[PDB]
RNA sequence: UUAGCUAGUAGGUGGGGUAACGGCUCACCUAGGCGACGAUCCCUAGCUGGUCUGAGAGGAUGACCAGCCACACUGGAACU
RNA sequence: UACCCGCAGAAGAAGCACCGGCUAACUCCGUGCCAGCAGCCGCGGUAAUACGGAGGGUGCAAGCGUUAAUCGGAAUUACUGGGCGUAAAGCGCACGCAGGCGGUUUGUUAAGUCAGAUGUGAAAUCCCCGGGCUCAACCUGGGAACUGCAUCUGAUACUGG
């Protein structure tokens, strides 16, 4: 099925998360529908460290989709501070 | 470390066969002056 | 060189041959020494210039300069060779590696020692 | 990664003072400026194209520090920019730290500042920078650390600072022992002895 | 609004089938040459209608035979 | 006042019973910094003897060239014999990038900044000549103002 | 035999240039007078006439100014062999600035640099210089 | 210094087959189809995004990362 | 674990290639067309800045050299951008099918051509402006670019029909 999840990118032992409407079939760094927003869980805090879309996910979930464990604690977590 | 000679398999007397050989053969200098002397470069300028 | 001439048959890039086809591509090979001997050079040289045939592992069988002044090859010495042209000296397109296998390297250098496989001396 | 050795040998063969020494003692009483380096300096050469390039290169080299690698570096940086290359390529090595110490004049010498910056006795904004390709920009602080405020080398160093010139692009404030970068440097603001058309031409073969 | 090559006839022996030789000015990627390259397409024609030299026009329907995806919406000139 | 490179020096030679005289050409441009070039091309038994012959040859027979700020006002090309000689303007930090004799011309005619390549031979006399003849036919937008009859936002 | 007229045209100020003539007829067209009339426009050549109904003949008037040419210098770039179509930022310009191509657009034969104002591109000409 | 190749071959009608169009398969019928815009045959090769070089146009290349393909001791075949 | 603080003492930490020209850097001693060097020219036959050693110097520097391989330089396959009387190069001469090219004028068409719009051209890479690792490599936000292909609407000077 269709997924909403993080692939891994950045340096080795600073992470950086994009994340990813994907095939659930799929390699997880491999091959994507769309990209949606990013994740830095290494951020300075005084600048920005993550940004979703929430017009596609919404979107995306209405066709259908699921989202991971962590996609859905920084959707719960950008609808409240923002 | 033994010269590979260029006569073929020698006979008869070695020594003969080597002086009749590109080894030996007439080492002419070039005259520094007169009559085969002249240089385009030299050896630095 | 009309362009419509050129259409029909365009420009042949002359397409070059190396002058170390034994190495075929490899930076070294290793041989056998068959025969190691002198000979002569071309005009207007005079010397006597060390030089090993050399079967290779792909079958090539070549002759190999040897640097430097003394060594110790003979009848199946296992060597390696590059690639390294010799002018007085015709036919000879590889140099013997000094200080790799079983060619040691050369005795009481001291400038140059890379060059002919050398370990710096205490001091 | 660095010139340990005789620092005199290196301003005969320019013909020049490139300041690697402070001027406790003046120049002309230490080495032999006039003759160059080594054995065979009192015989002239006709000096060719690609060696006066080259001559003119190492002089800059040995002024800031830098070795070859890092200076062809801060060349394709120098050459990326918008500007002239020459100007640009003299702006990359005053913002360097090690320099912009010594022109604050907190160092000696550039290789006494590189001591400095090496151990930790600089900050930069109240962070420790120690390395000293560090590039500082426009409206940074540079400022001595509070162990390296009782050091007899910085004092001595703060007195050899009146007797040269001072620099427009800097505001130092040396009671405090700080001083802003203000500015880049333009063309005008260095010593114009520098050719640098030479450094370009060189690379660009 | 369907896409529509044009071309003409350089064969009709076979039987509801046409050879249609379509012509176009390419640029050559190197010389800058205008050149004449050609695309023949294998064609059904219902009713055998077609005659050899004529002016035609085709479309891309679904495959017909091992060659053919190619139908024949109407003749232009003729005749000729 | 006024800047003078020496470019080459030959030796020649002309055979005679004796057997060969030596002789020595050298190759010479002088100019102001600032769009004036000659070259001049001495000989002598002596070489500085050479030299000074070409330097006088060099001061007359010395011609203009109006530059733009201290480079071309457009792409020149240029030729005499073998030589084939392509110079181009530049922004300003190049530098005279460019060859062996085209070098010394340009600098001493006072361009800072250009472009040039050398095709053909690269013989120094012929390659002075062709990078003169190149900087002589090369026009300003203020003479082909007056050429056209016009002023326009071309200038 | 006789394939491009135009370059035709184009050799025959050349040639007469070169060998220091008041005036230069030919064969006319109506594409040889539109480009006679930019290169007129642009004061290469003084003035161009055309006489005749039948068989009619351009004279064209050339040019010169300290005892010596204005046409510097004048290449075809089209050929019959080689046709040279451009887009309107790829136009080139001839002596950077200096000089003028001649496009053939849409909007008529025009200078290079009224077909960048009104932004047009097509058949590349000639340059001049 | 590979010029002629192709008889399920090229098209048709009808049966069968496939998730699906189809000589995919079969029987009958027509005698076509491809080719100097290089068919056929031989040699070499996984393809691309890219990479290196070059002022550029070009040339060389396809290791890591990513997309597609193919293979799983060699050959053949199905089953679920 | 990054990162931060303390202790001791200049302590524990410099080599490789080159110096005849091209090419930055020169003099002694040995050797005597021998030994050897060499990328190309070439050096060496008793005063060797070219061999071997020493002293000095130049260049790179935790690396420095040799070899192999690609592009460059090479306008030496030349589209950009070369030639063919004697340097390599005009078939021994013609006719002529495919092919390429085609005088002048009006109309029409809109294939080439040009302009505009939409769709696509995966992400990474490259380039620009930023941000984060003390700096840098490295990572990353936004853009530009992907010169292409298709569809639609115009233009009609040139080419074609």
């Amino acid at each position: 099925m269709v997924t909403i999840r993080l692939a891994r990118h950045g340096a080795k032992k600073r992470p950086f998360y994009q994340v990813v409407v994907a095939d659930s079939r799929n390699a997880r760094n491999g091959r994507f529908i769309e990209r949606v927003g990013f994740f830095n869980p290494i951020a300075s805090e005084k600048e920005e460290g993550t940004r979703l879309d929430l017009d596609r996910i919404a979107h995306w979930v209405g066709q259908g989709a699921t989202i991971s464990d962590r996609v859905a604690a920084l959707i719960k977590e950008v609808n409240k501070a923002a | 470390s033994r010269y590979q000679h260029t006569k073929g398999q020698i006979k008869d007397n070695a020594i003969e066969a080597l002086l009749h050989d590109p080894l030996f053969r007439q080492r002419v200098e070039k005259n520094k002056k007169g009559k085969g002397s002249y240089m385009r470069k030299g050896k630095h300028g | 060189a009309t362009v419509n001439q050129l259409v029909r048959k365009p420009r042949a890039r002359k397409v070059a041959k190396s002058n170390v086809p034994a190495l075929e591509a490899c930076p070294q090979k290793r041989g056998v020494c068959t025969r190691v001997y002198t000979t002569t050079p071309k005009k207007p040289n005079s010397a006597l210039r060390k030089v090993c045939r050399v079967r290779l592992t792909n079958g090539f069988e070549v002759t190999s300069y040897i640097g430097g002044e003394g060594h110790n090859l003979q009848e199946h010495s296992v060597i390696l060779i590059r690639g390294g042209r010799v002018k007085d000296l015709p036919g000879v397109r590889y140099h013997t590696v000094r200080g790799a296998l079983d060619c040691s390297g050369v005795k009481d250098r001291k400038q140059a020692r890379s060059k002919y496989g050398v370990k710096r001396p205490k001091a | 990664a660095r010139y340990l050795g005789p620092k005199l040998k290196l301003s005969r063969r320019e013909g020049t003072d490139l300041f690697l020494k402070s001027g406790v003692r003046a120049i002309d009483t230490k080495c032999k400026i006039e003759q160059a380096p080594g054995q065979h300096g009192a015989r002239k050469p006709r000096l060719s194209d690609y060696g006066v390039q080259l001559r003119e290169k190492q002089k800059v080299r040995r002024i800031y520090g830098v070795l070859e690698r890092q200076f062809r570096n801060y060349y394709k940086e120098a050459a990326r920019l918008k500007g002239n290359t020459g100007e640009n390529l003299l702006a990359l090595l005053e913002g360097r730290l090690d320099n912009v110490v010594y022109r604050m004049g907190f160092g000696a010498t550039r290789a006494e500042a590189r001591q400095l910056v090496s151990h930790k006795a600089i900050m930069v904004n109240g962070r420790v920078v120690n390395i000293a390709s560090y590039q500082v920009s426009p409206n940074d602080v540079v400022s001595i650390r509070e162990k390296a405020k009782k050091q007899s080398r910085v004092k001595a160093a703060l007195e050899l600072a009146e007797q040269r010139e001072k620099p427009t692009w800097l505001e130092v404030d040396a009671g405090k022992m700080e001083g802003t970068f203000k500015r880049k440097p333009e063309r005008s603001d260095l010593s114009a002895d520098i050719n640098e058309h030479l450094i370009v031409e060189l690379y660009s073969k | 609004k369907i896409r529509t090559l044009q071309g003409r006839v350089v064969s009709d022996k076979m039987e509801k089938s046409i050879v249609v030789a379509i012509e176009r000015f390419v640029k050559h990627p190197i010389y800058g040459k205008f050149i004449k390259r050609t695309t023949k397409l294998h064609v059904h024609d219902e009713n055998n209608e077609c005659g050899i030299g004529d002016v035609v026009e085709i479309r891309e329907c679904r495959p017909l035979s091992k060659t053919k995806s190619w139908t024949l919406v109407r003749v232009v000139e003729k005749a000729v | 006042e006024l800047q003078e490179k020496l470019i080459a020096v030959n030796r020649v030679s002309k055979t005679v019973k004796g057997g060969r005289i030596f002789s020595f050409t050298a190759l010479t441009v002088v100019g102001d910094g600032n769009g004036r070039v000659g070259f001049g091309y001495g000989k002598a038994r002596e070489v500085p003897a050479a030299i000074q012959k070409a330097m006088e040859k060099a001061r007359r027979n010395m011609i203009n060239v109006a530059l733009n700020n201290g480079t071309l006002q457009h792409p020149v090309k240029g030729v005499h014999t073998g030589s084939r000689v392509f110079m181009q303007p530049a922004s300003e930090g190049t530098g005279i990038i460019a060859g062996g004799a085209m070098r010394a011309v340009l600098e001493v005619a006072g361009v800072h900044n250009v472009l040039a390549k050398a095709y053909g031979s690269t013989n120094p006399i012929n390659v002075v000549r062709a990078t003169i003849d190149g900087l002589e036919n090369m026009n300003s937008p203020e003479m082909v103002a007056a050429k056209r009859g016009k002023s326009v936002e071309e200038i | 035999s006789m394939q491009d007229p135009i370059a035709d045209m184009l050799t025959r100020i050349r040639n007469g240039q070169a060998a220091n003539k008041a005036a230069v007829t030919m064969p006319s067209s109506k594409l040889k007078v539109a480009i006679a009339n930019v290169l007129k426009e642009e004061g290469f050549i003084e003035d161009f006439k055309v006489e005749g109904d039948t068989k009619p003949e351009l004279e064209l008037t050339l040019k010169y100014f300290q005892g010596k040419a204005v046409v510097e210098s004048i290449q075809r770039v089209s050929r019959p062999g080689l046709r040279i179509y451009k887009r309107k930022d790829e136009l080139p310009k001839v002596m950077a600035g200096l000089g003028i191509a001649v496009v053939s657009t849409s909007k008529g034969v025009m200078t290079d640099r009224a077909a960048r104002q009104a932004g047009l591109g097509g058949e590349i000409i000639c340059y001049v210089a």
